[PDB]
């Protein structure tokens, strides 16, 4: 009478490490904490206010941003459901490029709400079917809020003036001039062809001036040297080949088999002839640039120097193919001398000194080009990357706008004017999915909420005005950042702004993480064993 | 202590009624963990591995698999469980349910004396009764879409959420419809599973036509073909190094420049026959030329054939090359020797779609393709495997609705009327084998009674109901898992597989028969 | 599908048609067995060692 | 370490207890499948070290997965193995045997007697068994089916095929006289290298055949091949259809620009004579034990030909003998009557998720394949034993055409010889021959207490029948309990089976009653 | 110990809220205060 035996069946069954939780308090109310802590943990990172996080991943890597999709993958996350809502987080990144840690607080306040609705009662089925009639009339509802369109995106103006929200909260000190920057990188790419592409802005991290000092070029920058004496063209003729800058050999075995002096004699004069024919047709073509992929020879590099020829080597295919992309040439496979059609031009190649950082630049004079770069300049290396995802968050938002113009106000006023109109339509439905109607309505409560936490106001007070306003009918009312007490004010006329796209899909993607974590009723955990991968 | 112990001193042994008691606490505990798995009401179970891969499903099989059991009772329900799964592709967790019943029911006279023999006895005259009955109550009929939509919906309503079931639904039947050939065996292996993860798990649909997980590897190479030519090969594009140590061997610049240009004309023979057909073919633009190469495209091929206008796919799958041929029509080829325009597929429309770092081809709008894929789709990677999941259940319960011109009313009709005629049968079964009878009546009527649990009704008055009913109206009456009144399966549309019905009485009478019997259990091979 | 080594099941299904012991080592016993008279492998472990034992 | 005149680890024992101890190791031995004898066994569970599952009720099965220590206890499994290999059953009864024959033994080594009587009274009384065995049995005509399938069925009836006793007899009769084969005036059966069996999990085991051909699983190499073929032509061959390395160093050195292409030209050309070879024949089917060239493939299929490859030797020397082909290498060699004309139809059809290759129409076969279609792996593992053992009892009855009664008559019938013979030796071996005589009445005494009867009174009633004059055909209704006479029970045995049974017993007492000192612990020296 | 859990629970609603404690702990006493008062309304007598 002094031990709890094992009882027969399944529990004696199990293996050594391996766990299992069963049942409504051991498995569903565990997962729910979890879910709502790992949304405690990154809460405080958002909205403009938000607060950077120091993350040093396994490797001694340091991370400092506010940005939740990195502080989540940059975190070793280990409950099963904190990374089901990591995974949808990641996959509303994947898809639009914002509004991870709207997914994430989401997903929390509805997996909180639905644990006070378990307790208070109600059934796991008839929570999920509740949460689903509320995400899509609130799905049915969002067009409805739609309060302006982007009208134009080849405009500089205009284009800054969208991207700016975006970038607001990475970043809040200064997002003018960085909305400015990334209005210019895309605006010169975007051509009259409606498909935009992500990939074509570049971004080059230089340290030494600060950001203030930062730039966008109509063309690349490479971090490296030139092979040859030359370092600067003014009409430039840029050649690309694929193939290393020498003679090329057989594939199989090449041995040079001598049987007479005169042979050995004449075989290197033959080989330094044919070569130099070579460098010289090349040449004859008008082309003063050449860009490899593969190694150099030093006869070569000599032979080019002879005629006046810059020589540039690029180590990565796809900083060659970039290239080929934004001077217009073709990578050739070999050292034939290029036709007319697969000559690259640029308006200036030059070899040039940033702080202490020895760069290649192809820069073109025409506001336009399939590729533009982005010269990020600053004191430190983490500051260029926050930098650098800022910058990714402001051309997702273009693409985003080139996929869907329509915005609804930002600040809080979007979500209130959802919560209420939600909130009026479940009291109109009868049976037990009011409850659920209503606690999916006032999950939306979390992101003013976290706003007004974020802003170092009193959340409730800002709540209250906002649901009143809303009442009287403004639905572009949104919390009111810079004040010192609890204010909303107009959100329209304030130009914070973010796309109908991004809410679309993160409530859309909250609702489908917080349904399937609720889905769940065992949890069969294996022994955790090793596997460092 | 036993015999065995005196030779091998760390043998372990259960002998007698130790053996009997391990087995049936074995299967007592698989089927109280799969009991939540059996019927739609059933909930979803979370698995993790070692390394941390979450997954969620309701397979009877893939819980046993995921399942942390080391034990050899276990390991033999879980081998028929796989056999079951491998044939027939459903019933797995019907499987399980069964056999714990019937060891249980069998154990609930053993105890009392009796011997196991009689108790088999009983099982197997049961069992032939029960495959009798279950022959005279098959409903014969012609599979239109309506039956194969109502069975298919029957499986994946068990498998996923219900508006994906309905989506996925539509999904299978339409392919098994689209793959099928009159009179003629059901090849599975045609019908591609690929997934993608971007979309929603509603946005999976099926492409009459082929997707491949690649797409052309030269930039240059268009993005969109309208009207193409589809030119399935197996001939190798790549630089081939001579068999017998060949080597090269020169004394001058200019030899080694000759030995270098004439090195690679082998391939380019085969380059130039491709490009007179697609010359030949199309002379003009408005049609266009791709190329499937079960093998890899070296660079230069790739842009000598890009220089015509030609979009190339270099290391298709093995199975892709019969799927293109009954797809889009053409003739699979393993050289060039004699390649003219009767060889070549046709495709009405071929795009590339591009996803993150991976590349898909889509192979669409062909004239009658025997051969189509289905596009899985959803925003996590549990998602997609559950959703493969229930796409394989499904379609194997279509292909056997279609191989078997009859089916079974599911609900647990068909086990409850089974049942009665066994209890009905029972006094023409001399001797004592009539308890084993009882037993596998009894060990038949667990399904109904775990679908009334799982879905949170009463288990002994909803089976009185069931039965009662049965009994005065004489037909097929389920457990209706909405209300708890009885339900005739056949006018609502719950149909189950006669063959996974004929399975399960066989294995489970077959293993259950074979356990009882175990008097010993040994390990003594160490040593 | 060729990486997914289809040969695994016929060398599963042909390896059990033969059963003995390996020999278990006496920290002299180590010493001798290698210093005198081939490929030999040696298993260390303290009582997975059972599946790749009967591996 | 002073002296030690032996090592260290050496341990020697001698005397009454090593007698002694290699009786009680037999007796454990035989106490461990004691319960697997008689059509009311039941099986057992045992757990392979490599982590199966092997559930049998067999002797041979049961004893070959068990690890003993005492030499004794692997002497009589070594036992049980030959019984094993040499006719196919009576593996339980011989263990049995000799350990019955081992305590009786041990009885007078108990006393002032010297195990070389003993031994000598054993091989007088195994004579006597032998002699009385070849007296009381009776023939067979194996032309009479009915006849050997009642043979078979008596064979079977103790296994859990037991059961679908006309399907697993049937089955087994077919292959048996399928694969009998007469060749050079030289008579042969083979069922180790024929009558192969493949199983294959799912199904029902009522499904389960034997072919009028082979079946393996294996599948097309192109799917343009037809999967259906009426009556194919099959050519079988052993070396590769592609073009490799010559056995000496073949080191080329190319010159000129035109060679490379010209050695892969010829590479080709090659490829192609050789499958211009095989096309001279005009076959339909084409079986190779090694890979076939793609471009092999090609050519093979512009003739309409449907080529297999990777065929492992034993498949493709069952199929030879099957369809009636000889395995060629060299096709250049090929001839007309290397072509196997005689196959009925071929088909690859699809079982569960695999392709299958089947010849399953031959007309007069030397070769078959059983197919069985079970529940699990084990399942059907446990009813390959059983058919194994099936067909083995009748080749056994087919080589020999004379049969014994079953059910513990025979044993009782020689022990009643034995005793009557006994009783007229006036000497002192006369005590071991009648004790060994009457440890035959384990048998009788194991199927009555597998049965559940009363031991005691059910061999008295049998001893008293027996005593009769003609009442040799009286045994013990293992199912019942009850005496019957086996003329009308129908359990009969072949001859051989009891000779191979009984010798190895009385060989296993003599051979460990001959030893009385044990030594151990010295290295292999080798 | 169930009351005590269960305000112990709504409290946690409001101490997430940036309510300060002392601000809960004076509606739990007036809370305290008035079911004492509501108590002794609703009891009744008893003839011992
Ligand atoms: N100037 C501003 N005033 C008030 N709210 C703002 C302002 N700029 C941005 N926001 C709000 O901040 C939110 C963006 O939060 P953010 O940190 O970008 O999270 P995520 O990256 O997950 O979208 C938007 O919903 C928007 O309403
Ligand atoms: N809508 C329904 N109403 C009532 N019973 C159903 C319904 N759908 C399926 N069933 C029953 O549930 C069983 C299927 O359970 P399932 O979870 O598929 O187990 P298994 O995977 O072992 O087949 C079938 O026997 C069928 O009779
Ligand atoms: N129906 C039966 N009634 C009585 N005895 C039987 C019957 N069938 C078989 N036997 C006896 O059982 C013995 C076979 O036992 P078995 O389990 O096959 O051992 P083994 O495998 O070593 O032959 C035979 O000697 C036979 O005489
Ligand atoms: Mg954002
Ligand atoms: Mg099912
Ligand atoms: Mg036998």
């Amino acid at each position: 009478a002094l031990h709890v035996p094992k009882a027969p069946g399944f529990a004696q069954m199990l293996k050594e490490g391996a766990k299992h939780f069963s049942g409504l308090e051991e498995a569903v109310y565990r997962n729910i904490q979890a879910c709502k802590e790992l949304a405690q943990t990154t809460r405080t990172a958002y909205g403009p206010n938000g607060m950077n996080k120091m993350v040093i991943n396994h490797l001694e890597k340091l991370f400092v941003t506010n940005d939740a999709a990195t502080i989540l993958r940059e975190l070793e996350v280990q409950h099963p459901a904190a990374k089901m809502i990591v995974m949808a987080s990641h996959m509303q990144e994947q898809e639009v490029g914002d509004g991870t840690n709207f997914v994430l607080v989401f997903a929390g306040a509805l997996l909180e709400l639905a644990e006070e609705l378990l307790r208070i009662g109600l059934s796991v089925s008839e929570v999920i079917e509740g949460y689903e009639i509320a995400c899509r009339k609130a799905h049915e509802i969002l067009p409805n809020l739609v309060c302006c369109s982007a009208k134009n995106l080849r405009d500089i103006d205009e284009v800054s003036s969208l991207l700016r929200t975006s970038i607001m909260s990475k970043q809040y000190g200064n997002e003018v001039f960085l909305a400015k920057l990334i209005a210019q990188a895309c605006v010169s790419i975007f051509p009259d062809s409606g498909h935009f592409n992500v990939d074509n802005i570049r971004v080059c991290k230089i340290l030494g001036s600060g950001i203030s000092s930062s730039s966008v070029l109509h063309g690349m920058v490479f971090k490296k040297e030139t092979e040859g004496d030359v370092t600067s063209v003014k009409d430039a003729k840029i050649a690309v080949y694929s193939c290393p800058f020498d003679g090329m050999i057989t594939e199989t075995k090449g041995t040079v088999l001598i049987k007479t002096a005169e042979e050995l004699m004449n075989f290197s004069k033959g080989e330094e002839n044919l070569m130099d024919a070579q460098v010289k047709a090349i040449a004859d073509t008008g082309a003063n640039v050449v860009v490899t992929g593969g190694k150099v020879a030093d006869m070569a590099l000599h032979y080019a120097n002879k005629y006046n020829i810059m020589l540039v080597r690029l180590n990565s295919k796809w900083d060659l193919r970039r290239l080929c992309k934004t001077v217009g040439a073709t990578a050739l496979p070999r050292l034939t001398p290029p036709v007319l059609e697969e000559m690259g031009h640029c308006d200036s190649v030059y070899l040039s000194e940033v702080g202490d950082t020895q760069v290649v630049v192809f820069k073109h004079e025409k506001e336009d080009g399939a590729i533009s770069t982005i010269v990020l300049r600053g004191s430190t290396d983490n500051l260029m990357d926050d930098i650098e995802r800022a910058v990714d968050d402001g051309v997702n938002t273009f693409k985003v706008l080139t996929r869907d113009k329509r915005l609804v106000p930002g600040g809080g006023a979007t979500e209130i004017e959802l919560a209420k109109q939600i909130t009026s339509y479940g009291e109109t439905c009868p049976g037990l999915e009011q409850y659920a109607i209503k606690k999916f309505a006032e999950a939306f409560e979390a992101i003013p909420r976290a706003l007004a936490e974020n802003s170092g106001v009193k959340a409730n007070e800002v709540i209250s005005k906002l649901y009143a306003v809303h009442q009287e009918g403004n639905k572009n009312v949104g919390l009111d950042i810079e004040a010192e007490v609890p204010a909303v004010k107009d959100m329209l006329e304030a130009g914070i702004l973010d796309t109908y796209l991004g809410k679309y899909w993160a409530i859309k993607l909250a609702t489908n993480a917080a349904v399937t974590v609720l889905r769940v009723d065992q949890i069969i955990m294996a022994k955790p064993a090793g596997g460092p991968k | 202590m036993a015999a065995v112990k005196t030779l091998n001193p760390k043998a372990e042994v259960a002998r007698a009624q130790a053996a009997l008691a391990v087995n049936i606490s074995a299967a007592r505990g698989l089927q109280d963990v799969l009991r939540t798995n059996l019927g739609p009401k059933g909930t979803m179970k979370m698995l993790v591995s070692g390394a941390g891969d979450i997954k969620l499903t309701k397979d009877g099989n893939v819980l046993l698999h995921e399942m942390q059991i080391q034990h050899p009772t276990a390991s033999l329900i879980a081998k028929v469980a796989t056999a079951q799964d491998d044939i027939t592709g459903d019933g797995t967790t019907s499987n399980v349910l069964i056999i714990g019943e019937l060891l249980k029911q069998a154990d609930l006279y053993i105890s009392e004396g009796l011997h196991p023999r009689i108790i088999t006895e009983g099982f197997e005259a049961a069992k032939e009764k029960a495959l009798q009955f279950l022959e005279e109550v098959k409903v014969s009929r012609e599979m239109d879409r309506e039956t194969l939509i109502d069975v298919a919906r029957t499986s994946l309503r068990t498998k996923v959420h219900a508006e994906l079931a309905d989506v996925l639904t539509e999904a299978v039947v339409d392919s098994i419809l689209a793959i099928k050939k009159q009179d003629e065996p059901i090849d599975l292996f045609m019908i591609e599973i690929m997934e993608m993860k971007h979309k929603s798990e509603t946005d999976t649909s099926l492409i009459r036509g082929l997707v491949l997980d690649h797409g052309a590897r030269h930039p240059d190479m268009k993005k969109r073909v309208e009207d193409a030519y589809i030119l399935t090969c197996n001939v190798s594009l790549e630089y081939e190094k001579t068999e017998v140590n060949s080597g090269f061997f020169y004394k001058s610049a200019e030899e080694r420049e000759k030995l270098v240009k004439a090195e690679r004309k082998f391939i380019e023979d085969r380059v130039k026959k491709i490009i007179e057909l697609k010359r030949k073919v199309c002379g003009d633009s408005d049609k266009g030329f791709v190329v499937i190469n079960q093998k890899g495209i070296d660079p230069f091929s790739l842009d000598a054939l890009s220089k015509e206008g030609i979009v190339a796919l270099r290391r298709a799958k093995r199975r892709n090359m019969e799927r293109l041929t009954l797809a889009c029509g053409g003739v699979a080829l393993n050289s060039f020797d004699d390649l003219s325009p009767d060889c070549l597929g046709h495709a009405g429309l071929v795009y590339e779609y591009t996803l993150g770092e991976e590349k898909f081809t889509f192979i669409e709008k062909c004239n009658n393709p025997r051969s189509v894929t289905l596009l899985i789709k959803g925003p996590n990677k549990h998602t997609l495997t559950q959703i493969k999941d229930a796409v394989r259940d499904g379609l194997r319960a279509v292909k056997n609705a279609i191989d078997d011109g009859c089916v079974v009313p599911g609900a647990g009709a068909v086990e409850v009327a089974m049942a009665e005629a066994l209890i009905k049968h029972k006094p023409s079964v001399k001797g004592r084998a009539q308890l084993g009878v009882q037993a596998f009546a009894d060990a038949l009527l667990i399904i109904p009674k775990v679908l009334a649990q799982n879905s949170g009704f009463d288990l002994q008055e909803t089976l009185v109901k069931i039965q009662a009913e049965h009994s005065e109206s004489g037909q097929l009456v389920g457990v209706d898992l909405n209300t708890g009144e009885p339900m005739v399966a056949a006018e609502v549309g719950v149909w189950d597989n006669y063959c996974v019905k004929k399975q399960l009485l066989h294995s489970c009478t077959v293993i259950a028969t074979n356990i009882l019997l175990v008097d010993e259990i040994m390990r003594a091979g160490m040593s | 599908f060729l990486q997914q080594y289809r040969k695994q099941r016929m060398e599963e299904m042909r390896q059990q048609l033969h059963f003995k012991q390996v020999f278990e080592i006496s920290g002299e016993g180590f010493l001798d067995m290698i210093d005198k008279e081939i490929v030999i492998m040696v298993h260390i472990y303290e009582d997975g060692t059972e599946a790749m034992n009967g591996c | 370490r002073p002296v030690l005149v032996l090592s260290q680890n050496t341990k020697r024992e001698s005397g009454r207890k090593v007698q002694s101890g290699n009786i009680n190791a037999a007796k454990t031995i035989a106490d461990i499948i004691r319960t697997c004898l008689g059509p009311k066994s039941m099986m057992k569970m045992l757990l392979d070290p490599m982590g199966g599952i092997v559930m049998t009720n067999d002797g041979n099965a049961i004893l070959r997965e068990i690890q003993v220590q005492h030499p004794a206890a692997k002497s009589m499994i070594e036992i049980s193995r030959t019984q094993d290999e040499e006719v196919g059953d009576g593996t339980t009864s011989v263990i049995i045997l000799a350990g019955e024959m081992l305590s009786v033994a041990e009885h007078f080594l108990e006393q002032q007697m010297h195990p070389t009587v003993v031994i000598s009274a054993y091989r007088k009384a195994l004579d006597d068994m032998i002699s009385t065995l070849k007296k009381i049995s009776i023939p067979v005509d194996i032309s009479d089916s009915d006849m050997m399938l009642n043979i078979i069925n008596s064979s079977i009836t103790t296994k859990a095929i037991s059961r679908w006793s006309s399907l697993a007899c049937n089955i087994a009769l077919d292959a048996v006289k399928m694969v009998q084969f007469e060749e050079n005036g030289r008579k042969e059966i083979d069922i180790k290298k024929y009558a192969r069996v493949e199983k294959i999990p799912g199904g029902i085991i009522e499904d389960s055949c034997v072919l009028r051909g082979v079946m393996i699983n294996k599948d097309v190499t192109h799917p343009r091949m037809r999967r259906y073929i009426k009556n194919p032509r099959i050519v079988l061959l052993d070396s590769s259809l592609e073009y490799k390395k010559g056995e000496s160093q073949t080191d080329i050195e190319i010159t000129r620009e035109e060679d490379f292409t010209r050695i892969l030209q010829m590479e080709e050309e090659y490829i192609q004579q050789l499958c211009e070879d095989i096309i001279q024949l005009k076959p339909d089917v084409v079986i190779t034990e090694k890979g076939i060239s793609d471009l092999a493939q090609h050519y093979l299929m512009r003739a309409n030909i449907t080529a297999i490859r990777r065929v492992r030797k034993t498949d493709n020397n069952r199929i030879a003998r099957a369809c009636g082909a000889r395995i060629v290498s060299r096709p250049e060699e090929l001839r007309e009557d290397d072509v196997g004309t005689g196959a009925g139809l071929l088909e690859i059809k699809k079982i569960g998720d695999e392709y299958f290759t089947f010849i399953t129409d031959c007309k007069d076969p030397k070769a078959c394949t059983i197919l069985l279609r079970g529940a699990s792996k084990e399942i059907l593992s446990e009813v390959e034993r059983n058919l194994q053992d099936a067909m083995q009892v009748c080749r056994n009855v087919l080589l020999d055409p004379q049969l014994v009664p079953g059910g513990g008559a025979s044993e009782m019938a020689v022990a009643h010889a034995l005793t009557e013979k006994s009783k007229a030796m006036t000497g002192v071996e006369q005590w071991p021959y009648r004790a060994v005589a009457q440890a035959l009445e384990v048998i009788p005494r194991t199927l009555i207490q597998n049965c559940g009867a009363s031991t005691i009174r059910l061999l008295t009633s049998l001893r008293a029948k027996h005593t009769q004059e003609n009442c040799e055909t009286w045994g013990v209704n293992g199912e019942t309990g009850t005496l019957v006479d086996m003329k009308e029970l129908g359990i009969w045995e072949p001859l051989a089976v009891k000779l191979q049974t009984y010798k190895t017993a009385v060989e296993t007492a003599v051979l460990l009653l001959r030893i009385d000192d044990i030594v151990s612990g010295h290295k292999k020296k080798g």
